[PDB]
């Protein structure tokens, strides 16, 4: 492909991502445009290579698709699935908090997508609302794989992700595995339903303290079912965390999710 | 901003794409891609 194979519609986000239409198929997608010189200057070439390598090999209805990529003299272009309902974090901010139906649906979709990743030994490591987009019927799409790693054999050491979402084992400088995603899913469920993350604190040291003590304090409006799921994900010990299959099978998820699988070709 | 990228024309195209998905594996996933080791080299 080249850039002239596309009609540029409008910018979607400044980072630049554009709404675009592939000319021969009249097919609407997103085009992420990156500058080669900036990437080299910042020293992030291998980082970008890895992200593309991971995402371009994943095919799931709740993972944002990377169709292909191309480059010219000055730029690299990523051909991405267009998520028409946009940023999940913006929707959360707009509403303050999600109801149980919305939250349970998202959780089923997330668990399904993460299960797909874990079956391929891909760990996400940065699940949070800001890394999620929404499809035509509001379906969750994991958008970003910036901290992701293919980890087939060795346990991992890198502290990564986002303050409020960090699992105890990262904070404590232990090795970690795919079970980090299970912890982050619990934090996410709590933030969906409450509108704030569970260990919110004025200082990074106090946040760390609350995390490693699992200082969880449920607001009174939460259902017993929702607290049961969150409590089962936010376990100090990684091997004790509810498996992703367990999230999908959880009675609260079953009772409240209104998940719809998108039409498939064909 | 072109007509197709705003308002009703966009909504219609998006709806049509959801309910009539194209074979993206064939239409895009079979077409050659630059080697990841080439991305920062000549085009
Ligand atoms: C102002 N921008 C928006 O309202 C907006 C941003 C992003 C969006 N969808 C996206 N899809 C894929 C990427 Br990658 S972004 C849809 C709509």
């Amino acid at each position: 492909f080249t850039i002239d194979d596309f009609d540029i519609g409008r910018p979607l986000g400044k980072g630049n991502v554009y709404l675009a239409r592939e000319k021969q198929n009249k097919f609407i997608m997103a085009l992420k445009v990156l500058f080669k010189s900036q990437l080299e200057k910042e020293g992030v070439e291998h980082q970008l290579r890895r992200e593309i390598e991971i995402q371009s090999h994943l095919r799931h209805p709740n993972i944002l698709r990377m169709y292909n990529y191309f480059h010219d003299r000055k730029r690299i272009y990523l051909m991405l699935e267009f998520a028409p309902r946009g940023e999940l974090y913006k929707e959360l901010q707009k509403h303050g908090r999600f109801d149980e139906q919305r939250s349970a649906t998202f959780m089923e979709e997330l668990a399904d997508a993460l299960h797909y990743c874990h079956e391929r030994k891909v760990i996400h490591r940065d699940i949070k609302p800001e890394n999620l987009l929404m499809g035509y019927k509001g379906e969750l799409k994991i958008a970003d794989f910036g901290w992701s790693v293919h980890a087939p054999s060795l346990r991992r050491r890198t502290m990564c992700g986002t303050l409020d979402y960090l699992p105890p084992e990262m904070i404590e400088g232990k090795t970690h595995d795919e079970k980090v995603d299970l912890w982050c899913a619990g934090v996410l469920c709590y933030e969906f339903l409450v509108g704030m993350p569970p260990f919110d604190s004025p200082s990074h040291t106090e946040t760390h303290r609350r995390i490693v003590n699992v200082d969880l304090k449920f607001p009174p409006f939460l259902s017993d079912g929702s607290k049961d799921l969150i409590s089962k994900l936010l376990r100090y010990h990684p091997p004790q965390r509810l498996p992703l299959k367990g999230v999908m099978e959880h009675p609260w998820v079953k009772a409240n999710s209104r998940r719809v699988l998108p039409p498939v070709y064909q | 901003i072109p007509a197709w990228a705003s308002g009703n024309l966009l909504t219609q195209a998006i709806r049509q794409q959801y309910y009539k998905p194209i074979d993206v594996d064939r239409m895009y996933g079979t077409i050659d891609s630059p080697k990841l080791e080439e991305l920062f080299n000549k085009s």
